[PDB]
């Protein structure tokens, strides 16, 4: 737990955690070395993540007590076929097909796997099978919201009277299809939770590109030009009748207007008219491979972009032109965009995908489900004011695409929900027919607070009724800190805890007495004067408060600009229910920022950016 | 599995946030407030709003100020050991623990530091008189212990040493 575990999760990132080549560990588990242990124990591995039981299959329409799931003995293909295979090499067709449980769009996603070699691999390792180091465990690689996840399950499949429940070959001797859904439905909870999937989805789940889908009644121009360009990018194109055969686009030529289409279930093919394929089929699905995802010499592919980002109700979360007041403080991205598409016969410009996915939530409980309505607006051109090409198009799928041909130049991207208010996390990619050019537009890290010179001046009052008031060492504490300031303030919110009180005194020490004198008592007075004169001019209606999203506006009256991550930690720490800022936390949260930099520079000298810290050091830092 | 503390436990998060199993800070405090405080073998008014705030905080990498029930769990089996340490210290059940007993505490806590520490950690968490309450010795066990736990998350290899950036620090330092 903790902002800690996210910091180790990033570095490990940035050095290729999530890549194809060092896929994320699911739940930890590393397939060879729990391979290795069934083997020395001489035993038939046996999932502890996801058991062989009823919670792997559902809850609701497949979960115990329901009469679906009484049957149902969990069995290895050992037991099922005399001598199961993994993969059946030589092929010129599949005979995927369902059980009784079990959806369809998975025939369609995972059909498409088997029309090219380079991109079945990507998804399922090769160096498996029944025979050689075999114990009951296969691994598989899934694209998960921008990162690679390996994933490990044994082979216990669900059956009821001999004969699969799900996906499996129809001859019932392959089986590697039966367990890539078996992990898939791993790293989504149960079988029960794939119900409610859609081909778009597993498309990207299982190769890692981006999915265009049009549906034929409605195509967008050009669309033989788009055809014809993905299948030279390798882009794996699938059609269909939809209200149940899925097909595929394999070829496209002008000779009249042609393409062809495949069925992954025959071994054959055929051509027909642009003009029967546009009235025959009802939908084309595109998947877009990523550059990296195919290595045969020259297919021509995409120049890809991705980042990450979020929305945090109080402080990133309002999107959506409709809400010009918290609009501008979604994240934002620019897109640089500089050669155009080559010539052919339309106008000019430069092609590019765009995708926003919003990442998974606790409460997701089957695929397609309690998904946020998102999209995101484009314009032509620190972190940009309320002064702020397309935009539009807003749905509740897990993605939005919007396909672009624009002049060459910057634009600024503003991911974001429908409407304000709303946590949920994303990555957004570009695909690109030429170089493109990403970054975030955002404040870099700023401190600039004033330093008041406290010095002669300070009055007679002043000056006497403290000595009446500090005592015998003409210095106070933190708790009489707290009391004076009470009855001072008492004369918006009413009264600094115990807790602020304490920080101050950290902060305007110095004099290592735990106690301030008066000069130092001054600088405060001073400090808080400032506080009360910024709240105040904030608070435009005199409500006695402030709320969440004013504090970006705040932060920079007092000398701080910050990146949006640190203004949702602000807002997350600081803010209450109801977004609302009271006073107090107000300047605790300032004061804590003041110290924190003045702490940060004392411990680099050298003002290089980054400390370093020994455990007994770290804990006295982190906490004094 | 889990246990029936726990089960107890998850029954008021089903209740307040379904299949979110998420808690908010004044939420986390009402429910822990119904539990430690009202035994008389324990003198305290319970945790306040920034002693709870600053629980969620250290326990959730999301950044969303909700604190999750797998966290939860964690949190409150270290508040029940704790819990036990507190009562073997508040002798005359006085409803704090003596300046010089403290140290020991701490270390009965598993935290070995130096007198400094503590002449740090004390003089930063006690009340006037110099002692602290079961309020504020929790407060500060969550922070040692989160910090001591972002220390070896960082630190993946074992040298006794960590380096971070201005952002890593604050985001260390500020959510806590």
């Amino acid at each position: 737990a903790g902002i800690a575990m996210k910091l180790a999760k990033d570095r490990e990132a940035a050095e290729g955690l999530g890549s194809h080549e060092r896929a994320i560990k699911y739940l930890n588990q590393d397939y060879e070395t729990l391979r290795n242990e069934c083997l020395e124990a001489g035993a038939l591995f046996q999932d502890p993540s996801f058991p062989a039981l009823p919670s792997s299959l559902g809850f609701k329409e497949l979960g115990p007590y329901s009469s679906k799931t009484r049957g149902i003995e969990w069995k290895r293909p050992t037991e099922i076929c005399a001598d199961p295979q993994f993969i059946i090499g030589g092929a010129t067709r599949t005979d995927i097909c369902q059980g009784a449980l079990g959806d369809s769009w998975l025939l369609a996603a995972i059909a498409s796997l088997t029309l090219n070699e380079e991109i079945l691999a990507r998804v399922v390792p090769l160096d498996q099978s029944f025979q050689e180091n075999y114990a009951g465990i296969f691994h598989f690689q899934f694209w998960q919201y921008g990162e690679w996840v390996e994933v490990v399950v044994d082979d216990r499949l669900p059956t009821k009277d001999g004969e699969l429940l799900f996906v499996h070959s129809a001859e019932g001797s392959e089986f590697w299809s039966a367990l890539l859904e078996k992990a898939y439905a791993k790293i989504n909870g149960c079988y029960e939770a794939l119900s409610g999937g859609a081909t778009t989805e597993g498309f990207e789940d299982f190769t890692g590109g981006i999915a265009e889908w049009y549906e034929l009644r409605k195509p967008p121009p050009n669309l033989f030009k788009i055809i014809q360009k993905a299948l030279e990018k390798g882009s794996l194109l699938g059609c269909s009748i939809d209200i149940g055969h899925a097909y595929s686009v394999t070829g496209a030529e002008e000779v009249q207007k042609l393409i062809r289409i495949r069925n992954p279930w025959g071994q054959g093919e055929f051509w027909m008219s642009f003009s029967d394929f546009l009235r025959h089929y009802s939908r084309l699905e595109i998947c877009n491979l990523t550059p990296d995802t195919l290595t045969c010499d020259s297919y021509k592919k995409w120049k890809l972009t991705k980042m990450d980002g979020n929305w945090r109700r109080g402080s990133t979360a309002g999107g959506c032109r409709n809400y010009p007041n918290t609009f501008w403080m979604n994240p934002q991205y620019l897109i640089k965009l500089e050669e155009e598409d080559e010539d052919d016969e339309d106008g000019r410009g430069c092609t590019f995908l765009v995708g926003l996915i919003q990442k998974h939530r606790r409460r997701q409980r089957k695929m397609g489900e309690d998904m946020h309505t998102i999209g995101f607006g484009i314009y032509e051109v620190s972190k940009n004011f309320f002064l702020t090409e397309r935009s539009d198009t807003f749905i509740n799928l897990r993605e939005v695409l919007n396909r672009f041909k624009l002049p060459p130049g910057e634009y600024v991207l503003v991911p974001s929900t429908f409407e304000p208010h709303k946590n949920g996390d994303f990555c957004i990619r570009v695909f690109s027919e030429k170089k493109a050019d990403y970054q975030t537009v955002d404040d870099e890290i700023e401190a600039n607070i004033e330093e008041i010179a406290n010095e002669e001046d300070i009055g007679d009052g002043f000056r006497r009724l403290f000595a009446q008031l500090a005592g015998e060492d003409a210095e106070i504490s933190a708790f009489e800190l707290q009391t004076i300031l009470r009855r001072v303030l008492a004369k918006k919110s009413d009264g600094f805890s115990i807790e602020t009180c304490k920080i101050m005194v950290d902060m305007l020490d110095e004099d290592g007495s735990g106690k301030l004198g008066l000069k130092e008592f001054y600088i405060l007075w001073t400090k808080i004067q400032k506080y009360q004169k910024i709240y105040r001019e904030i608070d435009v209606d005199r409500s006695g408060t402030m709320n969440s999203y004013e504090m970006r506006k705040a932060l920079e009256e007092a000398g701080f600009k910050l990146p949006c991550q640190l203004h949702q930690v602000i807002v997350a720490r600081f803010a209450d229910d109801e977004l609302i800022i009271d006073f107090d936390n107000f300047v605790r949260c300032l004061v804590r920022l003041e110290i924190l930099f003045k702490i940060f520079k004392q411990l680099d000298p050298e003002n290089t950016g980054t400390i370093q810290l020994d455990l007994i050091s770290w804990l006295s830092f982190s906490v004094l | 599995n889990e246990s029936e503390e726990e089960r107890q436990f998850r029954k008021l998060f089903v209740q307040l946030a379904g299949d979110d199993m998420e808690v908010s800070a004044t939420e986390l405090m009402n429910i822990l407030n119904k539990v430690v405080t009202r035994h008389p073998d324990l003198k305290t008014d319970g945790f306040g709003i920034d002693t709870c705030r600053s629980m969620v905080a250290v326990m959730d990498s999301d950044t969303t100020g909700k604190l999750g029930f797998e966290e939860f769990k964690y949190l409150w089996n270290n508040i029940k050991k704790w819990q036990g340490i507190y009562k073997r210290f508040d002798t005359d059940r006085s409803g704090t623990i003596g300046s010089n007993e403290l140290p020991g505490a701490f270390e009965a806590a598993g935290f070995h530091l130096n007198q400094h520490i503590y002449s740090m950690i004390i003089r930063r968490y006690s009340d006037e008189t110099g002692n602290m309450d079961f309020d504020n010795f929790i407060s500060c066990l969550v922070r040692l212990d989160a910090m001591f736990r972002a220390f070896r998350s960082l630190d993946k290899n074992g040298t006794g040493q960590i380096q971070v950036n201005i952002q890593e620090w604050l985001q260390l330092t500020m959510y806590s």
